[PDB]
């Protein structure tokens, strides 16, 4: 399915491990513009903004990677991932098909502890993800307001993870500039785009 | 000038020096397992010297020294009082037992009969050379029979090349098979071990580690140690991988749990969280100032 | 190749006795003595 819906005034992650206070600061590089379009369910363009829904999500499946050659398990146990055909779907089963060295084993606990948002980012010698839940209000459409993206992993190697598979929103990302608010305690509460409107665009010339 | 007249003058200006130094660091881990190779309870023959090879880690070298007075400890190259700086290409670990006064033949440049048919060693190698006693170990009165070498074969080994290999040594100018008999014999003689054995014909444990260069990956490999902290002094601070100079003081900060670094309007550092422990601290520059000197007419 | 600390520009030494401390004048462990054996007579090219 192809449906479209409005993405609405989410997915900003933090640009760097710095902490403000009470300061206005204007980053550049990749981020998810407002009001885009986003499609309520591939070469990964250059992010990913995996937005499932999914309100019990006792467990799904989190198949990552780009011919028996990246895989991740979410289950309650240990991640347990690693950068090495299948297509699975008392036990798993259906993916022990393809085996390979399978090393870079790390991760304790998994990603999933609603509503669960998911940035993925990759860089020539880095692999970023970011993540945030929030609770649900009883509503279909995305909630209006704004909310934070706290990082997660940093994977040192990968260079083209590609293809990827988990009803969700998938988005894409390119390289903007934002203009973001910092609070008093310290957490990010509000985001400017720069090139949206006009007035936008004197809010971020005036700071 | 030679005279000066009434006012004023700023003349000079004034700084405190720092005392003390500080580094620190998130402590170690992956450390590279030098223990487990260094204490275990076989060490196999001599022709047949385990090879081990290990990468990716952290090194510490500090377990050399939590053993036996050494019997030698000659290391080419490298030298043991400065702790390498580059973390090389690869190491691998050799360990083996042998027989006392042959421990002389472990060299770069030598020859004998460990030296020569069961393990060679070429000249351009550096690494170390480790070897110590452990008659105390593995030699029972009763003869020990668990350690054999390689004493009858032709082509002298090339440097480092291992030969598992028993046959019937054709000494002679017929043809042997099976049972050696006359004129012929077979190799892999066994070594014998007594605890009333004199000194030079007593076991001794020996482990060489031989390292290479030249490649990308892996360029240091540091222990990347940590010292104490002070409070309420001038200092120079090395906290993580960023340095400064001032006095630190604890603050009552609302530091998230993924960030370690502060800043202000200004764009200056003034929170650094521990890289060890869990706490945050504000830096103070050291106090400076202007001096001017109230001087009436020189004359 | 051992002289402790580092070598002043331009400075030339002619002392051969030991490296480090040593357990006592120790004529193994510490003592290892500078000047490593410099063999170039074998031919390894270029
Ligand atoms: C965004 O997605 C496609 C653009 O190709 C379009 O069908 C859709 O109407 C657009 N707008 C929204 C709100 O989805
Ligand atoms: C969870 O997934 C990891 C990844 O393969 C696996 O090692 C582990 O056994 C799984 N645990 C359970 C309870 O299925
Ligand atoms: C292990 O897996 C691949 C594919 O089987 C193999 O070619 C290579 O040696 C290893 N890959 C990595 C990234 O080390
Ligand atoms: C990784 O994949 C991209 C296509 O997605 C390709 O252009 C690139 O060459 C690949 N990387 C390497 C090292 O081949
Ligand atoms: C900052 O944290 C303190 C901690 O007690 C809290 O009382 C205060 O409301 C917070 N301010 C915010 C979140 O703006
Ligand atoms: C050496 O023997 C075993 C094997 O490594 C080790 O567990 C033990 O702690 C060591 N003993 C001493 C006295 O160092
Ligand atoms: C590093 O190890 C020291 C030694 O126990 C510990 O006190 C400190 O908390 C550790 N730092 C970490 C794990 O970040």
């Amino acid at each position: 399915t192809q449906s479209y819906t409005n993405s609405f005034t989410r997915g900003v992650y933090y640009p760097d491990k710095v902490f403000r206070s009470s300061v206005l600061h204007s980053t550049h590089d990749l981020f998810l513009p407002f009001f885009s379009n986003v499609t309520w369910f591939l070469p990964f363009n250059d992010g990913v903004y995996f937005a499932s829904t999914e309100k019990s999500n006792i467990i799904r499946g989190w198949i990552f990677g780009t011919d028996s050659k990246l895989l991740i398990v979410n289950n309650a146990t240990n991640v347990v991932i690693k950068v090495c055909c299948n297509d699975p779907f008392e036990s798993e089963f259906r993916v022990y098909s393809s085996a390979n060295n399978c090393t870079f084993e790390y991760v304790s606990q998994p990603f999933l502890m609603n509503l669960r948002e998911f940035v993925f980012k990759n860089i020539d010698g880095y692999f970023k993800i970011y993540s945030k839940h929030t609770p649900i209000n009883l509503e279909r459409d995305l909630p209006q307001g704004f909310s934070a993206l706290e990082p997660l992993v940093d994977l040192p190697i990968g260079i083209n993870i590609t293809r990827f598979q988990t009803a969700y929103y998938v988005g894409y990302l390119q390289p903007r500039t934002f203009l973001l608010k910092y609070n008093e305690n310290g957490t990010i509460t509000d985001a400017v785009d720069c090139a949206l409107d006009p007035l936008s665009e004197t809010k971020c010339t005036l700071k | 000038s030679f005279t000066v007249e009434k006012g004023i003058y700023q003349t000079s200006n004034f700084r405190v020096q720092p005392t003390e130094s500080i580094v620190r660091f998130p402590n170690i881990t992956n450390l590279c397992p030098f223990h487990e190779v260094f204490n275990a309870t076989t060490f196999a023959s001599v022709y047949a010297w385990n090879r081990k090879r290990i990468s990716n880690c952290v090194a510490d070298y500090s377990v050399i020294y939590n053993f036996a007075p050494f019997f030698a400890f000659k290391c080419y190259g490298v030298s043991p009082t400065k702790l390498n700086d580059l973390c090389f290409t690869n190491v691998y670990a050799d360990s083996f037992v042998i027989r006392g006064n042959e421990v002389s033949q472990i060299a770069p440049g030598q020859t004998g009969n460990i030296a020569d048919y069961n393990y060679k060693l070429p000249d351009d190698f550096t690494g170390c050379v480790i070897a110590w006693n452990s008659n105390k170990l593995d030699s029972k009165p009763s003869g020990n029979y668990n350690y054999l070498y390689r004493l009858l074969r032709k082509s002298k080994l090339k440097p480092f090349e291992r030969d598992i290999s028993t046959e019937i040594y054709q000494a002679g100018n017929k043809p042997c098979n099976g049972v050696a008999g006359p004129n012929c014999y077979s190799p892999l003689q066994s070594y014998g071990f007594r605890p009333t054995y004199g000194v030079g014909h007593q076991p001794y444990r020996v482990v060489v580690l031989s390292f290479e260069l030249l490649h990308a990956p892996a360029t240091v490999c540091g222990p990347k140690k940590s010292t104490n902290l002070v409070k309420n002094k001038c200092v120079n601070f090395n906290f993580n991988g960023l340095t400064g100079t001032g006095v630190l003081t604890e603050s009552n900060k609302k530091f998230l749990p993924f960030q370690q670094f502060g800043r202000d309007i200004a764009d200056t550092t003034d929170a650094v969280r521990d890289p060890q422990t869990l706490e945050i601290l504000d830096i103070t520059p050291c106090s400076f100032g202007g001096v001017s000197v109230i001087t009436p007419g020189t004359n």
